[PDB]
């Protein structure tokens, strides 16, 4: 939906939508920080700066400060907002109750009361259920809605070939990934950050280090398939692959190579996309396979000296997190982030 | 002792450029932060720019960075301030001090030494 | 001269090793203890005091070299008058000038002052060697007296670890505060003490009274170390039944001509090949000891340099706004930053460095900062309140319309746990070396033990290369030191054996000032050698031990013969 008088869709208890509303830029929200728009009115649901208001009595839901894992950032998020005239009100973000009002002794889908000409947000899967759900009905919905059909990026967005991306590795987010020659190795390095005081919203820039494409062994990326990744690097691509008996740590703690060419030798570049834990999350392992199919190992880090160089976090495709896919949290998983309208640095 | 003398003054066209030099004396020389004053005719000295001890880094008063630039030269002993696109207010006399201190400061009471001065029209 | 020696060494032989020996043995050990302690008393306390008494590298090098000039003074001197004198009182003259100058070297501020009693104590300390190993020669008979005047040297180690320990339990305590490092020093000055207390219980050397035809003195004096050998031994009854040994402003000048004469006719005919020869082995052996001693300690810190200088991190392109901060950093690199409208209040730094930034209508307030600097950085209406920020560290910067105010005071200068236990290992690590030349000084000989000590340490310095990483050069210093300390007993038992009892603690005591004299040369060359080839220190100490090795091979053999 934007912010034009032609924009509209018309229709002629519980409410649950997907909703995506795109980051709001520092100068905006100075600006235009106070002023009130309604998206989907009736009840009716509004947004005011990075607020989201549920209007009957009224709740107000503070987003976080941290625009990286903020929900009214540009990812996808899935709203319930339970009705129970005889209680209450409660209303869910993926499946969390971030709050509730007292509700007692008490269909248009556009951009309505809007000074902006950028304001979009995009609605799907509305939903208007005849009674009010429980935990386990959101838990259940929320869970119904996403599957292992195919992989998506930050956004929530499905991940396409020939596109490029920007990885971000899940555990440590506050880094990017650089190639330090060719022929070399990849290392995580810190990244450049925005903070700011008065406003109360920080996050890291998001379109800085290596860009990545994903592209057919052989248009939506599906979960466990083949594929060969490419780096992009000065206007030329340069596969990515494990060149035989390369260095490593520990014996197996295999270190990666980008665009490795040594003659007489062969270079494992065959890769699996696979989504293995936390399906919550927009998040993708990969598996580096080899000539005779076994499996070396899903891509890594780990922190160590190679060489003169100081220590780092050098990109590895080990076969240790097999053993550990019940941790909370894991090294193997990596944000696929293509550059997007609605995500620019401050 | 140090002692110091400040040249390359004289009257200039509106919106001209002139160059002072302060050449010092002794081989003590790169243990004091120099300075520029000025005194306008009825005012009192005031700071108008400073160089550190070995000349990577300036010490520019309020509204004075853009027309006034300083540097200093140690292999010759001296120092140079470059102003340009002088108007009518610029009128007064330029002097010359040196600070053994290790902090920059704008007073004149913290500099040690002076110059004689030199007049600007 | 020749028949006294054959005399006197038969009183000795007859009455036996008693508990004379070993009182004097103890009460002269406490004296080595007291210049083992004297050693490394400024080392450990460079780093403390550096900054109460505001003192820049030079100063740092010229109070690590006043000890061992101090010293070299100092040996020469009492070395000189204690053969005109005595051995006791010109021991107990010099350590109390040592004593007394270090208790007044701990309430001192200046660094002037601090440096002259440092060196006036150095001074103090100077004749322990030479008069301890004469005096303590003329109470052993030649049946064996190489083992005995080893074991004499197992106090300096003593003396190490008692610095080391005290340095260990005394330094850290930073929180004291006068502070800490002055009672360091003040405890540390407590051997000297002792020295004193016990040294004026003893008596004077026999043989300086013979010497100087004073044969009832050296009588009586015989006839107490007789009485109280016999007082708890085998035999108590045999009665000392032999009679007397064979008998042979102008103070100033006439003390002034003596030493110089007998400095003199140690370079005679017949001491002139035996004075040559020791002088390079005393210079080649002291030179190579000290350089690498000095040396294996600036290649660890120089290592631990290059890991933290490894381990830094690196934060580019930091956007902030409108924020306070109070955290400490250490060891941080930010480059290209844009800070506008923040607040620093209570920042510490560390080795923190900032380039390329940018800070406009900032507020600094109660900042401290180690070795950080500002590289190509822009400062726009920034003010600095109560700040340590000195004009040096800013680098390439340029500032507008900013401005310092309550500058705090300190000192001007910038600089503002493994060095002790390193040194308690190399002195412990000298401990086998020194039992089995004590053990076997009489039977291998002392030129058989100093030849193959000393070419055992030219071949050992060669794995300089061997060892790269910080556990290596622990290791390659504990093995150097642990086997270069028999060079040093059999060089300390051949030296006074060589020369007469008229001239033992004169020669004995040049000869030291040489070796303080290389000690000084040494560590000035070696010094600077890291930041070079490897292989320049091992080609130096390796050439200085071989021309020793030559020189000491070529000496006369002094086992099993009167003290002539
Ligand atoms: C140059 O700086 C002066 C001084 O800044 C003020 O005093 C400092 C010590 C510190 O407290 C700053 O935050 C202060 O602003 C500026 O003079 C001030 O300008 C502001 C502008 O809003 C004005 O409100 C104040 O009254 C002024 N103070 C005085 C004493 O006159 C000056 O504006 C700066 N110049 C430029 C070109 O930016
Ligand atoms: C003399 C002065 C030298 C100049 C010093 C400049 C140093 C720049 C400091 C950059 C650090 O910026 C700071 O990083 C942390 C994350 O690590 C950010 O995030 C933090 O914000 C809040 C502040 O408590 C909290 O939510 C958390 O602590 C953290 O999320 C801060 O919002 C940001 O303000
Ligand atoms: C000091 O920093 C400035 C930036 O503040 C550097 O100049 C920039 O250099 C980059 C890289 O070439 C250019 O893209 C920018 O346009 C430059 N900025 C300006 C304002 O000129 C400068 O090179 C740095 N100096 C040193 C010695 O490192
Ligand atoms: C820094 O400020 C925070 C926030 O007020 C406070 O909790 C913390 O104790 C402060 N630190 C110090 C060292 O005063
Ligand atoms: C010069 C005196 C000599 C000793 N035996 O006391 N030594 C050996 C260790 C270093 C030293 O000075």
């Amino acid at each position: 939906l934007v912010n034009n008088e032609s924009s509209e869709v018309i229709v002629h208890f519980t409410v649950s939508f997907w909703l995506r509303v795109p980051k709001v830029s520092a100068s905006h929200l100075e600006q235009y920080g106070t002023n009130e728009y309604s998206i989907i009115s009736s009840w009716s649901v509004s947004l005011k700066g990075n607020n989201l208001i549920w209007t009957l009595r009224q709740i107000t839901f503070r987003d976080l400060p941290d625009k990286f894992n903020a929900y009214l950032a540009n990812k996808w998020v899935f709203i319930t907002i339970t009705n129970d005239r005889l209680s209450s009100a409660n209303l869910y973000i993926n499946g969390v109750l971030m709050g509730s009002a007292e509700i007692t002794g008490l269909i248009t889908l556009k951009l309505d009361r809007c000074n902006n000409n950028n304001q979009y947000v995009s609605i799907d899967k509305f939903r208007i259920f005849c009674k009010a759900l429980n935990p386990k009905e959101i838990e259940k919905l929320y869970t119904s809605y996403l599957s292992i059909t195919f992989l998506r990026d930050f956004w929530g967005n499905p991940l396409r070939y020939d596109t490029e991306y920007y990885l971000i590795p899940v555990a440590s987010s506050s880094k990017d990934v650089q190639l330090k020659n060719i022929t070399d190795y990849m290392y995580l390095t810190n990244a450049p950050s925005y903070t700011n005081g008065k406003l109360n919203i920080y996050y890291r820039r998001l379109y800085n280090g290596l860009k990545f494409i994903i592209k057919r062994y052989t248009s939506f990326v599906k979960s466990g398939d083949f594929i060969k990744l490419y780096v992009s690097y000065n206007n030329n691509e340069h596969i990515v692959g494990y060149p035989k008996d390369g260095n490593a740590f520990n014996n197996l703690d295999r270190i990666l190579r980008v665009g490795y060419n040594a003659p007489g030798i062969p270079l494992y570049k065959k890769m699996e996309a696979v989504k293995l834990r936390d399906l919550k999350t927009y998040s993708v392992q990969l598996k580096l396979y080899d000539d005779k199919n076994a499996s070396l190992g899903l891509v890594g880090t780990h922190n160590g000296q190679i060489g003169n160089d100081p220590n780092r976090d050098i990109l590895i495709a080990s076969n240790w997190y097999f053993n550990h896919l019940k941790d909370k949290i894991l090294g193997c998983d990596w944000y696929f982030v293509p550059t997007d309208e609605g995500w620019t640095n401050d | 002792q140090v002692q110091l003398v400040e040249s390359g003054g004289g009257l200039v066209q509106a919106g001209g450029s002139l160059r002072l030099s302060c050449a010092a004396s002794g081989r003590t020389f790169s243990r004091f932060i120099m300075g520029w004053f000025r005194q306008a005719p009825g005012k009192e000295r005031e700071f108008v720019a400073a160089v550190g001890k070995s000349g990577d880094t300036t010490y520019y008063a309020d509204s004075m960075s853009g027309r006034f630039a300083i540097s200093r030269d140690n292999a010759k002993n001296t120092v140079y301030l470059q102003m340009i696109s002088l108007k009518p207010e610029d009128t007064a006399v330029y002097y010359c001090a040196a600070d053994s201190s290790y902090f920059y400061h704008t007073h004149e009471s913290e500099y040690d030494y002076w110059g004689q001065g030199t007049q600007v029209t | 001269r020749e028949e006294l020696a054959q005399q006197y060494e038969a009183i000795l032989r007859e009455c036996g090793h008693g508990r004379f020996q070993w009182t004097l043995y103890f009460v002269l050990g406490l004296a080595l203890m007291a210049d083992g302690v004297e050693v490394f008393v400024v080392g450990f306390v460079l780093p403390s005091a550096e900054k109460d008494m505001c003192l820049s590298d030079s100063n740092k090098g010229m109070l690590g070299l006043i000890v061992y000039l101090g010293m070299m003074v100092g040996a020469f001197l009492w070395g000189g008058l204690a053969d005109r004198l005595g051995r006791r009182q010109c021991l107990l003259i010099s350590l109390s000038v040592n004593s007394v100058f270090a208790f007044f070297s701990s309430f001192v501020q200046g660094y002037g002052t601090f440096l002259f009693c440092r060196l006036l104590s150095g001074v103090g300390i100077g004749g322990s060697i030479p008069i301890v190993f004469s005096y303590f020669s003329e109470f052993l008979a030649q049946e064996k007296r190489g083992e005995h005047l080893s074991w004499l040297c197992m106090f300096w180690m003593i003396g190490g670890v008692y610095a080391a320990a005290m340095a260990w339990a005394i330094i850290p305590h930073y929180g004291w505060s006068f502070h800490s490092w002055r009672v360091f020093v003040l405890v540390c000055a407590f051997p000297s003490v002792f020295a004193i207390g016990a040294l004026t219980t003893q008596p004077e050397s026999p043989r300086f009274f013979l010497e100087n035809g004073k044969h009832d003195e050296a009588w009586m004096v015989l006839k107490q170390v007789h009485d109280t050998n016999m007082r708890a031994k085998g035999h108590p009854e045999r009665v000392f039944s032999v009679t007397h040994i064979k008998t042979i402003g102008v103070r100033a000048l006439s003390l002034g001509g003596q030493v110089w004469g007998n400095f003199l006719s140690c370079f005679g005919p017949e001491y002139r090949r035996i004075t040559l020869m020791m002088m390079g082995v005393w210079f080649t052996m002291s030179f190579s000891y000290y350089g690498l001693t000095v040396w294996f300690p600036d290649m660890i810190r120089h290592l631990q340099a290059v890991d933290y200088a490894a381990r830094t991190k690196v934060f580019p392109g930091e956007r902030v706004e409108h924020v306070t901060f109070n955290f400490t950093l250490e060891n941080q690199i930010h480059r290209g930053g844009q800070y506008f409208n923040d607040k620093f209040i209570g920042l510490r730094l560390k080795s923190v460095s900032f380039e390329d930034s940018l800070f406009e209508e900032c507020y600094f307030e109660d900042v401290t900062s180690s070795n950080t600097f500002f590289r190509n950085c822009t400062f726009i209406n920034t003010v600095f309140y109560n700040t340590d920020l000195f004009e040096y560290k800013f680098v390439n910067s340029r500032l507008v319309n900013s401005t310092f105010l309550h500058n705090k005071e300190g000192c001007p200068l910038d600089v503002t746990y493994m060095v002790y236990f390193v040194s308690f290992l190399g002195t412990l690590a000298v401990l086998p070396g020194n039992i089995v030349s004590a053990l076997l000084m009489d039977k291998i000989g002392r030129l058989r033990m100093l030849a193959g000590s000393s070419v055992m340490s030219c071949v050992s310095c060669f794995f300089l290369s061997f060892g790269n990483s910080e556990s290596a050069m622990i290791a390659l210093l504990c093995l150097f030191g642990g086997v270069s300390i028999a060079s040093w007993n059999a060089l300390d038992v051949l030296t006074v054996e060589l020369y007469p009892s008229d001239k033992r603690t004169t020669a004995f005591g040049f000869l030291n000032a040489l070796c303080k004299l290389a000690a000084v040369l040494g560590i000035s060359i070696f010094t600077s050698f890291v930041g070079i080839t490897k292989a320049a220190p091992i080609l130096f100490a390796s050439a200085a031990l071989a021309l020793g090795s030559s020189l000491a091979l070529k000496l006369p053999e002094t086992r099993g013969q009167v003290l002539q």
